[PDB]
RNA sequence: CCUCGUUGGAUCAGGACAUCCCAAUGGUGUAGAAGCUAUUAAUGGUUCGUUUGCAACGAUUAAAGUCCUACGUGAUCUGAGUUCAGACCGGAGCAAUCCAGGUCGGUUUCUAUCUAUUUACGAUUUCUCCCAGUACGAAAGGACAAGAGAAAUAGAGCCACCUUACAAAUAAGCGCUCUCAACUUAAUUUAUGAAUAAAAUCUAAAUAAAAUAUAUACGUACACCCUCUAACCUAGAGAAGGUUA
RNA sequence: CUCUUAUCUUUAAUCAGUGAAAUUGACCUUUCAGUGAAGAGGCUGAAAUAUAAUAAUAAGACGAGAAGACCCUAUGGAGCUUA
C-alpha cells in the first residue's frame, strides 16, 4: 500500500532509477480516488528533484491468497505520455497485471520474469 | 501470450488507422464468446499496442523500436544484452 | 565537464512566507516619510535575482542600486556590467564591502546629491533626511546600516546582523546613521519575489545564500555549484579539499569531502529483501559544508550573470 | 427564453400567450425573440 | 489637524438558494466537439499538501459553490491576539517611565439540579467497454440515447480466509458481503381545440400526454404476550431479554 | 498521523458500611413562529402532551465559582522620579 511520502525502490533499468542519489524517490501523489495504491497504480514520484510518474508492479501488504506479496514496493518510471522510462525490468512482476482495468501491456512487454 | 506481434508504421497516422482497423475486423470477425479488446498507448503518439486474447500486437515508429528492441528480449529469452548488463548487488557499511 | 546543466522539470524557487507580505505594505506606508530608498543586492548577482515588485511598487523617489559582497566576486568585467547597468535604466550604483567597510563613504554624497535634484514637497522644510533599504534577503541591507552607523555616527551597530537569510522581520523604527547631513535609515525586512522567473534565477540566488537550502535541496545546489565552479576554471575546492584530478559528476566529489571530514550517519537503504539501515559517508553533510566554504569565499572568486548576461 | 420584467414585441412575426400562468412572446422566425414574464 | 478603529483549527454539524458538481431544458455569432448565456431544481457530494501571517504555490477532482447559525460550536478540546508581573533592542523623556514599535518567556476551574437529546430502512458518483472513429464534418477532429463491466465513497452488516492482538474459546480492519421501487410534479416540449371567419393557438379555456431533484401513496423490518428458586448466555452497567434433554 | 484496534490496571457500574462541596426567589421547570434590548420553559398565536426512576451526552438555563481583562468616575489612596 503506497502513500503519499513513501520510499520506494525504481525495479528497472533506467538512469534516473540508478543507486547513485541514494535518497530514494518519495511519492508525491496516487492516482486514485482513494490515496491508497496497490499493484496497476500509478503514482508521481519526486526523484532526483524531478516529477515523474511511476506505476506500483509490487508492494508488502498482503493482497489476495494466491497472489505474491514482496518484500520491497517497487515501481516503474513512466513518461508522460505513458511509455516506460526503462528498456528492461529484471526483478518478478506479478501475473496480475493483465487482467486489471488499465494500459500495461507495454510494462509486461518489457519483464521476461513474471511471478 | 501464445503469440507475439510487432509492426512499423510510417507515421503516428499510419499507426492509428491500422490498429483501429484490425480492431473493427477483430469484431467483425466472429469473436462472438470472445470479449472486446482496448486499444492502449493512443495518448503516446509512437507506440501503440492492442491486447488480443492469445494474440499482443505492438506497434510502434521506426525509431522507437530499436531503442527498445522487443524482438531480442523475446527471441532471446534470457540472453538479451541489455539485460545481461543488468547487475545485482549487495550494501555493507562503507568503512 | 558537462557543457549543460540540464533541468527538464526542476522545481523553481518558491517563497512569500507571511512576514514578508504584512511587511511589504508596511513599506508603501512609510514611502511618506523617505526621501530616498536604496536598493542592496548581492555582488554576484548584478542582475539574476533583483525583485521587480521594488521598481513597480516605488519607483518615483530617485533610485540607487547598491551591490553589497564586492569583495567575494570577481569585478574583471565591471565595466562592461556598468555600461548595462545603465541601459537597464540603473543610473546610480556603487559597489561595496560592509564587513570591512569599502566605498561606504561614497554613499551619503551621492545620496544627497539625487535627493538635492528631486523635489521633496510634504517634507520640504524638514531638515531631517530619511531614507530607506530593502532587497532580498541576506544582501546585508541590515549590514549596511551598522556599517554606516561605525562610518559616519561612529557609535556602532544598530540592527541584529546574522548569517541566515531573514533575520529583520519588519519595518522597525528610525535608526540614527549620521550626524552631520543627518540621514536616517529605515531597516525593511528582505522580499525575494513572487516569481523567480528562470530556475536557473532561481539556483543563482540560492547560491548566493538568498534562498534558504532546505526548500530547494542542499544536493541539487551543490550540483550547480560544482557546474558553475568547473566552467570558470576555478579549480580551487580541488586544494582546499584534495581531490586530485578533479570531478564533474557531484556524487564522486561529495563521496571525497565527506572522507575528508569523517563523517557518517545510519541511512535506512531499500534492497529486494527488505528495509536495511547501512551506514554510509554524509553525503548530505558534505553539501551543507561545501557550500558554506563557497559562501565564505575561500572557494574561488566567482560572477555567476557572467555566462548568460555577459552584456 | 430571456425572461424579462417586461416584455416587448421584437419583430412582425412574433405573437403574445398566457401560458402556464404567465406571458410569453414567441416567434417562429427568430427564436431569439422567445421571452417570459 | 499627523494618526487608527476579536479570529484560526479540531469535533459534530443545523439551515438558506443567490447552484460549484450530479439531473431536466430554452437561446446562440450552436455543423460535430468544445464553449457562452438563461430557466427549473437544495438531491447527495464538495480532497490532500507546501509555505504560517493567512497570502501565493504544488498535485488532483465529476466538483474543490456562495452564505446564515453570538469565531454555529472552548461547563467538548486547542493556537494567536485582547495583554499585563521578567527581559532586552529602536525611538522619546533630566528622570521615574513611555510606544494601539520589534522580539524571548509566561497557571481558569467546574462532581450536570432543570430543559433538550441518546435504537431500522428502500445509494450516490466516476472510469472503461459497446453503440463506434459510426452520426456530423472539406479535413482536422468527434458525439448522443440504449446496453455491459468495473472501481471509489456512504450506509448496513459479517469472521470461511488474510492481518493485528488477548502469547484464551474472542474483538477488530488492513479482510469479506449486501444496497431497490416512485402513485403523484417545473422549467420545458408535443397532440386536439374555442374565444379570434384559420389547413391558427401547449389551455391562469374546456382537454390528452411526455418531461429534474424531491417524496412514502407503495413496500421491507417490527408484531407473539409472557414460566422464572436458580444456573448458564454470542443479551447486558443495573434492570430487561434468551436458553433449561 | 493516514486510521484506528486489542489486552491489562485505575476509574466506572451493582451490593454492603461511612458520608462532603460550590450551588438554590418560588416552580406543577415543553417545541415552533412572532414580539423584544443580537435576547423567551413562563408574553401573543399555533402545536405537542399518562405518571415516575436508572445510565449516558453537553445545545440552552447571558449555567456555577476567582483578588481576571478593558474603559470611565472620585476635589478616594499608595509606590516611584524629579527641574
Ligand atoms: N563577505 C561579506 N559578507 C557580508 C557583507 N555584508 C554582509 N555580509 C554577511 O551577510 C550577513 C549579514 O546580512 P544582513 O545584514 O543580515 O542582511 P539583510 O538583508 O539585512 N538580512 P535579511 O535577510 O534578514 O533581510 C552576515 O553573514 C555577514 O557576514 C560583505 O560586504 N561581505
Ligand atoms: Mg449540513
Ligand atoms: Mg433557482
Ligand atoms: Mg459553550
Ligand atoms: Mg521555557
Ligand atoms: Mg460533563
Ligand atoms: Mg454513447
Ligand atoms: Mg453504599
Ligand atoms: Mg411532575
Ligand atoms: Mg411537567
Ligand atoms: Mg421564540
Ligand atoms: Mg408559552
Ligand atoms: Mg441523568
Ligand atoms: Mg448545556
Ligand atoms: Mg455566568
Ligand atoms: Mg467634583
Ligand atoms: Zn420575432
Amino acid at each position: 500500500a503506497v502513500q503519499k511520502m513513501t520510499r520506494v525502490r525504481v525495479v528497472d533499468n533506467s538512469a534516473l532509477g540508478s543507486t547513485p542519489y541514494h535518497r530514494p524517490p518519495r511519492c508525491i501523489h496516487v492516482y486514485n480516488k482513494s490515496g491508497v495504491g496497490k499493484v496497476g497504480d500509478q503514482i508521481l514520484l519526486a526523484i532526483r528533484g524531478q516529477k515523474k510518474k511511476a506505476l506500483i508492479v509490487g508492494h508488502r501488504m498482503p493482497g489476495s491468497r494466491m497472489t505474491p506479496k514482496f518484500d520491497s514496493n517497487n515501481v516503474v518510471l513512466i513518461e508522460d505520455n505513458g511509455n516506460p522510462v526503462g528498456t528492461r525490468i529484471k526483478i518478478p512482476i506479478p501475473t496480475s497485471l493483465r487482467r486489471r482495468e488499465g494500459e500495461y501491456s507495454k510494462v509486461l512487454a518489457i519483464a521476461q520474469n513474471f511471478v | 501470450t501464445d503469440y507475439f506481434v510487432i509492426g512499423s508504421g510510417t507515421s503516428t497516422r499510419h499507426l492509428h488507422a491500422m490498429v483501429h482497423y484490425l480492431v473493427k475486423m477483430y469484431k467483425h470477425l466472429k469473436c462472438r464468446s470472445d470479449p472486446y479488446v482496448k486499444i492502449e498507448g493512443k495518448d503516446a503518439d509512437d507506440w501503440l499496442c492492442v491486447d488480443f486474447g492469445s494474440m499482443v500486437i505492438h506497434l510502434m515508429l521506426p525509431e522507437t523500436r530499436e531503442t527498445y528492441e522487443l524482438e531480442k528480449l523475446w527471441t532471446l529469452r534470457s540472453f538479451d544484452d541489455q539485460l545481461a548488463q543488468i547487475a545485482a548487488e549487495t550494501l555493507p557499511e562503507d568503512f | 565537464w558537462r557543457e549543460c546543466f540540464p533541468l527538464q522539470g526542476h522545481d523553481v524557487a518558491r517563497w512569500f512566507p507571511g512576514h514578508m507580505a504584512k511587511g511589504l505594505k508596511k513599506m508603501q506606508s512609510s514611502l511618506k516619510s523617505v526621501d530616498c530608498v536604496i536598493e542592496v543586492h548581492d555582488a554576484r548577482i548584478p542582475f539574476s535575482g533583483r525583485n521587480p515588485l521594488f521598481q513597480e511598487l516605488l519607483g518615483l523617489k530617485p533610485h540607487l542600486l547598491v551591490l553589497n559582497k564586492m569583495d567575494l566576486a570577481d569585478l574583471t568585467e565591471q565595466q562592461k556590467i556598468v555600461q548595462r547597468l545603465e541601459e537597464k535604466g540603473l543610473s546610480n550604483v556603487l559597489f561595496t564591502n560592509c564587513v570591512k567597510d569599502e566605498n561606504i563613504k561614497q554613499i551619503v554624497p551621492k545620496v544627497m546629491e539625487l535627493i538635492r535634484c528631486s523635489y521633496r514637497y510634504h517634507r520640504a522644510e524638514t531638515p531631517e533626511y530619511c531614507i530607506m533599504v530593502v532587497g532580498v534577503p541576506n544582501v546585508g541591507k541590515s549590514s549596511l546600516i551598522n556599517s554606516l552607523r561605525r562610518q559616519h555616527l561612529r557609535t556602532g551597530k544598530a540592527a541584529r546582523v546574522g548569517g541566515e537569510p531573514g533575520i529583520t522581520r519588519a519595518v522597525t523604527s528610525r535608526i540614527q546613521v549620521c550626524e552631520r547631513p543627518l540621514v536616517f535609515l529605515l531597516d525593511t525586512p528582505g522580499v525575494l519575489a513572487p516569481r523567480i522567473e528562470s530556475v536557473e534565477t532561481g539556483l543563482k540566488l540560492a547560491l548566493c545564500g538568498t534562498v534558504l537550502d532546505h526548500l530547494v535541496g542542499e544536493e541539487t545546489m551543490a550540483d550547480y555549484l560544482l557546474y558553475t565552479l568547473n566552467r570558470h576554471g576555478l579549480f580551487g575546492y580541488v586544494q582546499h579539499y584534495a581531490l586530485a584530478s578533479a570531478c564533474d559528476q557531484i556524487e564522486w566529489v561529495l563521496k571525497n569531502v565527506a572522507i575528508k571530514l569523517r563523517k557518517t550517519r545510519k541511512v535506512k537503504v531499500l534492497t529486494g529483501t527488505g528495509n536495511v539501515n547501512v551506514i554510509q559517508p554524509d553525503y548530505a553533510m558534505a553539501a551543507r559544508d561545501f557550500l558554506r566554504t563557497f559562501r565564505s569565499g575561500l572557494l574561488g572568486q566567482v560572477m555567476l550573470d557572467r555566462d548568460i548576461i555577459p552584456a | 427564453f430571456k425572461t424579462k420584467g417586461v416584455i416587448k414585441k421584437r419583430c412582425k412575426d412574433c405573437y403574445k400567450v398566457k401560458r402556464r400562468g404567465r406571458w410569453f412572446i414567441l416567434c417562429k422566425t427568430n427564436p431569439k425573440h422567445k421571452q417570459r414574464q
